[PDB]
């Protein structure tokens, strides 16, 4: 099993594998893009657009499993890859390596009032006003952890 | 490592897979137990004058500053117990060399001379039949008592 | 002008501190400026592996033995105040994860928080003298200005 957690969101966070019965995290020596392609077409997350290192999603608390990933960004699962093997490490938990995928969303108001911006594909981007029901609003508010309801407004 | 271990094979490692180094690299550690101290010239192997190597030269230690302390602890790194005596003069022969002046502060609670403070900067001049000595217990078994 | 103490000093393998090296006795005499002693050390820090002698791997010497600094939290303030304490010119980047190679003997400094303008790198504050976290695959580099 592989999961990341500590991301914000479902596609990012740092890369845990499941092995012997505990969750371990992996090195980020070595850890490019190939390696964070297999890991989020792995999750059903699409491409990737950053293989984050030096535990950017924070320290994980458990055994580093892999140290040096060699993936050719082809194979469909993480362990496929040509590594060091299980718990064959020289790292510590301040590099855990870290993903953020291609279907990883975040949500952010720019100037909580500001213009809606949307952090799809690895880029920012606003959001269509068109049909914005207040429905819609209410959940933008409450998503961003400040509201429940909320005023379309004109930009400034 | 930890710092802590008796041996390295105690020492937990993380070996690497791929290339590991060229010989010009080599690691290279100098401890400090670097003495050299010898026991020569004595009837019962471990016991006779005392015989110290720097500069590449072996030679005969001065016994102005051979206290009883300095001959238990090198009868203790020699494994022989405590020190009898240290017996002043040319009793074991003055020795075919030069007179080492250098001056061991041994509290005879240490196993080895490498341990004890040594000063040998601008030490005095020793006569030379004034030569260090040192008759060793001989039990493994003995040990020094305060 | 102060008289001479000590002359002839002749330092064996092994000793740390000069006072464990052999010489000829104290003697408070008078001394010319010619035949006194003038030494300047080595440099506290040097650069290895690199092309030139103003870029390369950060070497430290502390302790006894040479080590090197990690490359947590070595942004280019650290390469300035490093470029400035060898002499060279002004810093170009800060190399991290052991661009020019893996070091030698142990990581005395990481996580360097200098301003870059500090007049050596002890001066700047960090993590100072082992203990550090990190391993030799994480040596901190610069690459200064001829
Ligand atoms: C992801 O990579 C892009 C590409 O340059 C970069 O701009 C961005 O800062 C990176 N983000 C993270 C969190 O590493
Ligand atoms: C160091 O800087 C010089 C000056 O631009 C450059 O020519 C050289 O390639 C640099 N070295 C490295 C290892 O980047
Ligand atoms: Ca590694
Ligand atoms: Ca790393
Ligand atoms: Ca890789
Ligand atoms: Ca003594
Ligand atoms: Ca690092
Ligand atoms: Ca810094």
């Amino acid at each position: 099993q592989l999961r990341l957690v500590n991301g914000g969101g479902r596609c990012a966070g740092r890369v845990e594998i499941y092995h012997e019965g505990s969750w371990g995290t992996i090195c980020d020596d070595s850890w490019d893009l190939s390696d964070a392609h297999v890991v989020c077409r792995q999750l059903g997350c699409g491409e990737a657009i950053n293989a984050t290192g030096s535990a950017h999603f924070g320290e994980g608390t458990g055994p580093i499993w892999l140290d040096e990933m060699k993936c050719n960004g082809k194979e469909s699962r993480i362990w496929q890859c040509h590594s060091h093997g299980w718990g064959q490490q020289n790292c510590r938990h301040k590099e855990d390596a870290g993903v953020i995928c291609s279907e990883f969303m975040s949500l952010r108001l720019t100037s909580c009032a500001g213009r809606l911006e949307v952090f799809y594909n690895g880029a920012w981007g606003t959001v269509g006003k068109s049909s914005m029901s207040e429905t819609t609003v209410g959940v933008v508010c409450r998503q961003l952890g400040c509201a429940d309801k909320g005023k379309i407004n004109p930009a400034s | 490592c930890e710092g802590h271990e008796s041996h390295l094979s105690l020492c937990p490692v993380a070996p690497r897979p791929e290339g590991t180094c060229s010989h010009s690299r080599d690691v290279g550690v100098v401890c400090s137990r670097y003495t050299e101290i010898r026991l020569v010239n004595g009837k019962t192997p471990c016991e006779g004058r005392v015989e110290l190597k720097t500069l590449g030269a072996w030679g005969s230690l001065c016994n102005s500053h051979w206290d009883i302390e300095d001959a238990h602890v090198l009868c203790q790194q020699l494994k022989c117990g405590v020190a009898l005596s240290t017996p002043g003069g040319a009793r074991f022969g003055k020795g075919n060399g030069q007179i080492w002046r250098h001056m061991f502060h041994c509290t005879g609670t240490e196993q080895h001379m490498g341990d004890c403070p040594v000063t040998a900067l601008g030490a005095s001049l020793c006569p030379s039949e004034q030569v260090a000595s040192v008759i060793c217990s001989g039990n493994q078994s003995q040990t020094l008592s305060s | 002008s102060i008289p001479m103490w000590v002359d002839n000093v002749q330092c064996p393998k092994g000793p740390d501190t000069l006072w464990q090296c052999p010489s000829s006795p104290w003697e408070k005499r008078l001394a010319s400026p010619s035949e006194e002693t003038w030494i300047t050390c080595d440099n506290k820090i040097r650069l290895q592996e690199g092309p030139t002698s103003c870029s390369g791997r950060v070497e430290i010497w502390h302790g006894g033995s040479w080590g090197t600094v990690c490359d947590d939290s070595w942004d280019l303030d650290d390469a300035q105040v490093v470029c400035q304490q060898l002499g060279c010119g002004p810093a170009l980047k800060a190399f991290k994860e052991a661009e020019f190679g893996q070091g030698t003997g142990p990581i005395w400094l990481n996580e360097v928080k200098c301003k870059g303008n500090e007049s050596s790198l002890w001066d700047c504050p960090a993590r100072r003298w082992g203990h550090s976290e990190c391993g030799h695959k994480e040596d901190a580099a610069v690459n200064c200005t001829d």
